[PDB]
Parts: structure tokens; sequence; C-alpha cells
């Protein structure tokens, strides 16, 4: 599923800047 | 509609007051207790502090002045304390105090204790929309009232957000906050939240936050931002596409709302066409929102966090306490003298 994806991606916590 | 330009106009002048002239040196260091750290970053901490003469608790953000300089943050963070100093509006964290020693800048500010949206978020899965629309309506406000003063936020995220006593925001941070009447260029934000025009190296204005905006509304929907991907390169590529697929639960206005502001093509983008950000507020799915008393705090919060009373911090993480040392030796003293 598309939620299963952004599991996948790794990015789920806190995002740094770039 | 006169009283909100009249609103606007006196809260322009009180801006530029406070910005031109800033308060400096308000506390000391030994004026405080502190009781935990709430967060941890690559120039600092934040740490809730107990004021020894009242008593009220406090969020202290402490900026090593060496590891700023290192990672190249003078401007950044002299800004953030200069427009926190500043601004003046319900939904912005107010600071309390702000001093520097030999070795960090210290800003202290109003301690909200229900922690990041993020958590929240992240916890419950996703919020329903009127949840959602219930925050989404105080970033719209909050960022008219910014882009009033010109300034362009750049930094929204549920990372960002703060959840106070009563359930409504606090928006914490300003340091990519930048007067800018016209456009500006830098690449600076979050992937997943940055709007196309700024990965492309065109220039850009205010209708960046207008796309995170659309980004923010997504996400608290979905429970999932719309572009996501392994690596930042590979989001880029997804968002600068004009391609977006909903969960088949978005409501019909919320898909349409969406559309128009994660739009590519920024001269189609609401809150960026004529008539500003009355595109958004008279949009279908605001509809049910009280404008007014949203503003006012006078709406029923739909969460309300936990609090176990004033320096509760269940809802913010434990971090490994190391010692505040201040050197013998003033560091940095030219690059900070403003603040
Ligand atoms: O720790 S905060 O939640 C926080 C910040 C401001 C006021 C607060 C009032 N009450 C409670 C917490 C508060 N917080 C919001 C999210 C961002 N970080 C990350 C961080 C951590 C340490 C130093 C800098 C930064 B930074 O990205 O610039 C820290 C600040
Ligand atoms: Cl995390």
């Amino acid at each position: 599923t598309t939620y299963a994806d952004f599991i996948a991606s790794g990015r789920t916590g806190r995002r740094n800047s770039i | 509609q006169e009283s909100v330009k009249e609103f606007l106009a006196k809260a322009k002048e009180e801006f530029l007051k406070k910005w031109e002239s800033p308060s400096q040196n308000t506390a000391q260091l030994d004026h405080f207790d502190r009781i935990k750290t709430l967060g941890t970053g690559s120039f600092g901490r934040v740490m809730l502090v107990k004021h020894k003469e009242t008593g009220n608790h406090y969020a202290m953000k402490i900026l090593d002045k060496q590891k700023v300089v290192k990672l190249k943050q003078i401007e950044h963070t002299l800004n953030e304390k200069r427009i926190l100093q500043a601004v003046n509006f319900p939904f912005l964290v107010k600071l309390e105090f702000s001093f520097k020693d030999n070795s960090n800048l210290y800003m202290v500010m109003e301690y909200v204790p229900g922690g990041e949206m993020f958590s929240h978020l992240r916890r419950i899965g996703r919020f329903s929309e009127p949840h959602a629309r219930f925050y989404a309506a105080q970033i719209v406000l909050t960022f008219e009232y910014l882009h009033s003063l010109d300034l362009i936020y750049r930094d929204l995220k549920p990372e960002n957000l703060l959840i106070d006593q009563q359930g409504y925001i606090q928006v914490t941070d300003f340091g990519f906050a930048k007067r800018v009447k016209g456009r500006t260029w830098t690449l600076c934000g979050t992937p997943e939240y940055l709007a196309p025009e700024i990965i492309l190296s065109k220039g850009y204005n205010k209708a960046v936050d207008w796309w995170a905006l659309g980004v923010l509304i997504y996400e608290m929907a979905a429970g999932y931002p719309p572009f996501f991907a392994d690596q930042p390169i590979q989001i880029y590529e997804k968002i600068v596409s004009g391609k977006v697929r909903f969960p088949s639960h978005f409501s019909s206005d919320l898909k349409d709302l969406l559309r128009n502001l994660l739009q590519v093509d920024l001269t189609k983008r609401f809150g960026n066409l004529k008539n500003g950000v009355n595109d958004i507020k008279n949009h279908k799915w605001f509809a049910t929102t009280d404008w007014i008393a949203i503003y006012q705090r006078k709406v029923e919060a739909p969460f309300i966090p936990k609090f176990k009373g004033p320096g509760d911090t269940s809802n913010f993480d434990d971090y490994e306490e190391e010692e505040i040392r201040v050197s013998i030796n003033e560091k940095c003293g030219k690059e900070f003298t403003e603040f």
C-alpha cells in the first residue's frame, strides 16, 4: 500500500533540514 | 475587511519598531534551574528550566557559539532571535528572555507542554479532516500575518509545530524566515516540504509557504506526505512532476483544495492569485471555519494533550543529560555582538 511504501522509505522519523 | 487591513497595518508598525531596536540581555543563566533536556541538535539544545525567583517553567534554547560559527549559522541564529522578539501573534511562540555568555546564546521561551504535532500525528496515524482543518486554519492566519510583514516562513512541517495546553498551535522556528518583498534564491527547508521552484533553482517568493501548507494538510490528513522516497533527490523529482495521488478517504473538497495548493504553476497556486489568502479562506473545504473565532481561540480544540501539571515532560523524548559548560574565555564575541 502507499502507507507501506511510506514505511519502506525510511523517512518516518523527524526530518532534518537540508 | 477594512478591519483586517487596519489590524495588519498596526501590526507591521509594532513589528518594525521592535525589529529596529531589539531587546538584549534580559536575564542570566543562574536565574534558572535546569530540569530536563527536551531536544538536542547539531548546534545546541532545548531544556526545560525553572525560573528560580518565580518558579515559572520555560523552554530554554541553548546554542553553542562555536558550533554555530562552525556550521555557518550566524545569520540564521541572529535572525531567529531578532524575529522572535519582534513578532506578536497567537500562534507564534513568545520569547521571554534572551542573553549570552562566554560560550552560548540563550533564548528563553514559554514552555509548550504538549510537544510537537509530529509525535501526535505519528502516534494516532492521521487526523480526521475536521481535526486537520482546525490546525490548517491557524497556519493560514499565521502565514497571512507573517506575509504582511514581508516574512517568508519556509520551514513548515509537523516537527516545527507545538500543541499548547488549549490544543492550539505554536510555531517555534524562525531561522529560515527571511524578509522578502521580492524574490529570494536560497535552497533551504526540508525535502518533503520544498516547493518545486525552490528545487528548480528559480527565484521564489512567499508562494512557497502556500505550497508547504498543502504538504502539511495532506500529511495531517493522510498520515504521510504527498511526495516521499528513499532519498531526497527522488523526492525532488516527484515534487517537480505535477503528479500526486490522494487516499480514497480524502473528501472531494479536500482534494480540490490540495490540487490548488500543490500547484506546480505558481501563477495558478492558491494564496498567490489576485485575491491572495482569501481564495484559501473562502474555499469550500474551509466553509465551516470561523476565522475570527480561530484567531480569538474561541473554538473548542479537537485534541487536548495530556498534561499532569506544569513541568510535565511526557510529550518529549529522553536525551542524555550533558553538562552546560561556560568557558573562561569569551568565544566568538564579535560575531554575536547584536544578540
Ligand atoms: O524543543 S522544541 O520543541 C521547543 C522549541 C521552542 C519552544 C519550545 C517550547 N516548549 C517546548 C518545546 C519548545 N523545538 C522545536 C523543534 C526543533 N528543535 C530542533 C533543535 C534542537 C536543538 C537546537 C536547535 C534545533 B533547531 O531545529 O534549530 C528544537 C526546538
Ligand atoms: Cl525520530
